[PDB]
Formats: C-alpha cells, structure tokens, sequence
C-alpha cells in the first residue's frame, strides 16, 4: 500500500493513469479488494489499519 | 551545526519542493512532524535518521499544556544543532504558517550563534485556494486562529474570504484538550453573527493527505457549525457576506469615478 | 485534452513541488509565465514545447488593457486543450494566488467538458513569512490588492500583519500602465493614515528569484512610501499598529478571564 | 555556464550549503568570471541577466 501511494503522489504519469481508471491501476499495483473498497468509499481510517494540534 | 526548517506540503511525497527534499536527503538528522504513517514511511526511506516530534505530545490521557510540548520540541531540535549536527526540521505544510516550533527554533539557534533558516512550503491555505477555485486577491483574504479571534478583539472585513484556523479547538483556553465543545462553537456563532447571518453558508475544508483521497469541502449554514464533525486538520472558511462597494471618497481624490475603472 | 495549472515557486528550479515538476515533464505542451530568462531556460530543458504567455502583454508602448492580455492568455491555453493536447500552464509562485489566468482557464475548460485542475504552489506570501520570520497566525493576516483597497471599501484590522499586493501600480485605474505615480501613493498613505501613523514602519519585500540573490527587506516609515523605488514584484507589508487586546464580552460568556488563558 | 550553475544551485542542497560556506570559491570552481562574481556579490541582477 505505502509503496503505491508514494509513487502515485510523486509521479504525474501514474497520477493521470490513476484518474483515468482508478480500479484498474490499483489492481495492477496489487491492492486487495478491501483496500480498493476503502479507497472508493474514502475510509482513510481503514487504509491506515490495513497498512500540529495548535500553532 | 546548523538548522534548516522545511515543509513537506499536505499531500504525500509529491508536494514537497525539490530543494526541500534535497535538504532532508543530505541532513545529519531529521526531526519530523507529519500527518500520518504513510508520510512517515516516505520520510524514513529518504533519510533513516529521523526523530519523531510526535513523542512530545501529551500521551495517555495525561494533562499537558501544548506550550510545554512545543518547548520540548524546540529544545530537542536545538540539542542536535548544539551537538554539531547538520539538522533539518521537516514539518507538514509550510513550517512557519500557524506553527511556532520552527520560528522558535530558528530564533534560538540564531541567538546562540548557529546558522538557521526557514524554507517556505505549501500550506493548507495554499491547498484551499486551489481546491475551491478561489483566489485570495479576488476580494481580499483574512486569516485568524479561531481561539485568538474569540479571546482578543479582531474585526473581520465581511467582503473578504475569511479563514478561522484550528476551528476544532475554538475557545479551548487551557490548551490541554484535543477538541473544544459544542457550547463554545455556539458562542463563536453568536460572535460571528455581528457580521454574518445565521444562514450564511460556510465551508469546512480539509485538504487531502493521500493521493487517493478527495478533499473535504462541506458546505453548511453558520448556525449548524456547533453540531458539525470537526477534526484537528479542519479549517473553517467564511465566504464574503458582501460584495465590493465603491470607495467614492478615494475615487474623488484620484479624480475618477466608477465607470472610469478599467 | 486536459488542463493542469501548476506553480514553479519564486526561486529558480528548486521551489516547484516534486509532483508539479513531473506534470511539466510529461505534458504535451506548456504555457509559461516565469520571472526571468534563467527560469525560462530551466523550463525549456524540462520540456521543449513551451509557449511563453509573456508575448500577450503590451509590446512597444502600445495602450492595452491588462484584461485583454489575460483573455488572450486564457484563450491560447484553451485552444491547446480543445485541440486534444494534455496541456500544462506553469505560472510562477502559486498559480491561483493573485492570478486570474489559471482560474479563468480552469473555469472555462470545465464548462466545455474538459478535465481541469490546479496544483498549489509556493507563493510570494509563503516566502515572506519565511524570510521575515513571521507566522501569519501570531496576530492574524490580511491580504488585499493595493488598487482594490483604494477603489473599494476595505477596513483593515491593525492588529494583524497586513499585505498590499501589486503596490507598484496602486491606484493605476486604467490597467494600461506598468507603474503608478507618487501622487497616487500619497493618496494611499493618507487613506492608510486612518489606521496607521505616518511614522509607522512598513516593509517593501521582494522574494529572491535566484539562489545567489538576497531578498529585498526594505524598512521605511509609511510617510516615505511615495518616494520609494517600487517594482512589479514588490509587496508592501504593514506590521500591526496595535497590540492584541482582551475580548471581555466573549471571555465572560466563556466564563474565564485573561488569567485563565493557557 | 551561468544559467547551468544557478539551476544547479537552486535544486541541490549540498551545493547550496557548499555555496553558503564559501561563495567565491564555489563560483570560481564552476567557471564564473570575475565580472559575474562581482555582479553576484553586489547584487546587480541587471548585469547578471546581461552576462
Ligand atoms: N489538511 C488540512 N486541511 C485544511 N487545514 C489544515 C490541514 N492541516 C492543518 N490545517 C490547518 O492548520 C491547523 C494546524 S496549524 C499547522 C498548519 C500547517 N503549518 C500548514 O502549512 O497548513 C489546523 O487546525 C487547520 O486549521
Ligand atoms: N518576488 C516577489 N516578492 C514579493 N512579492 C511578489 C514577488 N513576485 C510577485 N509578488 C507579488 O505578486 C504580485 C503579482 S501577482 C502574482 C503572484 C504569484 N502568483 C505568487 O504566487 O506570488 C506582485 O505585484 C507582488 O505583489
């Protein structure tokens, strides 16, 4: 998971690939179905599971 | 030793500047304060000599003033500098935007004779303009920390885009709790009612930290704020209540009128 | 085709974000607006298919409204998108901070059915906090465009750090000239005197564009502003005129006082 | 020459810190002329763009 996210955040090729077809890119990088489901529902808590407070 | 404080942006890995990443890479030691564990893994691959400043926050229900937390962060940073280490502080976003640790560290390092500097970063405010398609120049921009807006006398210009940072702890005067209360937020709404109607639409904004994550852009009337789900990363945006009106006094001094404006 | 608007920061080469540099690299075509020729050379090595938006500014003394300049920039960007090109606009600093071209291009692209987005960048404001060691959160922050501050009704909070952008054209109502006049700046000084004394120290700030260049941090009383040497890249910072004062009405509703503040 | 070095320096924090310790030595080692170095030390951006 962490490997994919770090690549995706840095690589504008991959980023535009991901936006075209998120599920296909995520499957192609090995993400599980629960990991993909976590992404498509926006559940960041489960994603961290699966892997300043004041001025 | 020396000190450079950088920001890493809000998004994982890609929102740090090219120079700032290079500073992290080449550092003797890094003191970090990052939004999550994905960001922390990325940093440790960049440079394995990381000391997480998170450890100095109150642990396990324990009562701790956040100013004592920051002091310990600042002191830990300066210890590496005083020892002789080429030291980098890697904070999320922009290290000097609503963040005191780096400013205090640089002031202290400079006073003890050490080279210290701050490299600007991409802050949550910078993310907001892009995510919401708002230019701060359109009708002006005001930023305040929410609690300071309550504790001290600030007058907002209701024609601007107004930001209240750290809205989730608005009115939490002891600086020992992670969140405020709904009655505190109701007092904020009544205070804000001097300038904004109760049905005035405001926006709870949260910039995304991961590249698979959409930003939070939640629109709601101002009256409903005390019932809303707020997080430490939440910023409250209050759009203008009022459109720009002509300043005839100055236009006359300039010898022009409205339909002369280009 | 599609549209991504990025920023390159203020400093040469190193202040662009890692992701934003990658967007430029992989683009079909880039439309640029950069501070100088060193920045332009750096961009052309990244991606040789660059169209310099500078060409659309008034050339050779011609009278031209800046609004027609920006329209032509927006139209040129959209033409590449409509043709089918994966298009990037690379503006200096943050592309949506006191800059209309990218916001207008994205708005127009979205309405014609094209994917358009804005990536935040490091703006001149972000550079100022770092260069001057000022946190916008300390006592709050206000930004206005200087001419809008004159032409329309804005009330500044004199406890905040106040910025007037594009100070060099303050009061230049036609948007056909590159600079204003000292009589206009004197009218601004008199307007500002409602809140700031004539001997109030202000700062003319210019972030550096080159890595061998120190920033401009020129301190002078407000009265001397009309005689000062201003450039298009100059921003006027006006530090607080008043200290923060306690807001007794709200503190009482909160049931606390000054001595209870953390 | 000049433009190479500046892009070089703006991106590379090692070179940046090398430059901060000894600006003249780093600049000479990267081939900058005396007029170019003088422009840098006096802060004359007009002349740097000329050169
Ligand atoms: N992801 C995010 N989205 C929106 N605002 C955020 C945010 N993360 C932090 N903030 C704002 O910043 C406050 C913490 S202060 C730290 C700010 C950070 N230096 C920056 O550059 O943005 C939060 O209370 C919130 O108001
Ligand atoms: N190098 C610089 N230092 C300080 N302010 C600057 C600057 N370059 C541009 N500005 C400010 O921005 C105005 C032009 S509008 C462009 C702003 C740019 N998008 C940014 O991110 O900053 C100038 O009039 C000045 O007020």
């Amino acid at each position: 998971l962490s490997d994919f996210f770090t690549q995706l955040g840095q690589d504008a090729q991959l980023m535009e690939d991901y936006k075209q077809n998120p599920e296909a890119v995520m499957r192609a990088h090995g993400l599980t179905d629960e990991q993909i489901n976590a992404v498509m529902t926006g559940d960041m808590e489960k994603l961290k599971t699966l892997s300043y407070d004041v001025i | 030793g020396s000190l450079v404080c950088v920001g890493t942006g809000l998004q994982l890995a890609g929102q740090i500047s090219v120079l700032s990443r290079s500073y992290i890479e080449h550092a003797d030691i890094v003191f970090s304060l990052l939004p999550d564990g994905f960001s922390q893994r990325w940093l440790t691959k960049l440079n394995p000599n990381v000391i997480n400043l998170q450890q100095f926050y109150a642990q396990n229900g324990e009562v701790k003033n956040r100013r004592d937390t920051y002091e310990q962060m600042v002191n830990a940073i300066l210890d590496a500098v005083r020892a002789g280490k080429k030291t980098v502080c890697a904070l999320y976003g922009h290290p000097g935007v609503f963040a005191c640790v780096s400013h205090m560290a640089i002031t202290r390092a400079k006073a003890e004779g050490f080279s210290a500097k701050m490299e600007p970063g991409i802050s949550a405010e910078a993310c907001l303009w892009a995510d919401l398609g708002i230019d701060p120049g359109n009708s002006g921009h005001q930023s305040f920390e929410a609690s300071q807006f309550m504790f001290f006398n600030h007058v907002p210009d209701p024609t601007t885009h107004l930001l209240l940072w750290q809205i989730a702890i608005a009115g939490e005067h002891t600086l020992t709790q992670f969140h405020t209360s709904s009655d505190r937020l109701q007092i904020l709404v009544e205070q804000l009612n001097q300038w904004y109607p109760l049905d005035h639409e405001v926006v709870i904004y949260e910039a995304a930290n991961l590249p698979i994550q959409a930003p939070r852009i939640e629109r709601l009337p101002l009256a409903n704020l005390p019932q809303a789900h707020l997080m430490p990363i939440s910023t409250l945006l209050i759009p203008p209540a009022k459109k720009l009106e002509y300043n005839y006094a100055i236009l006359a001094k300039l010898g022009i009128g409205p339909e002369d404006l280009g």
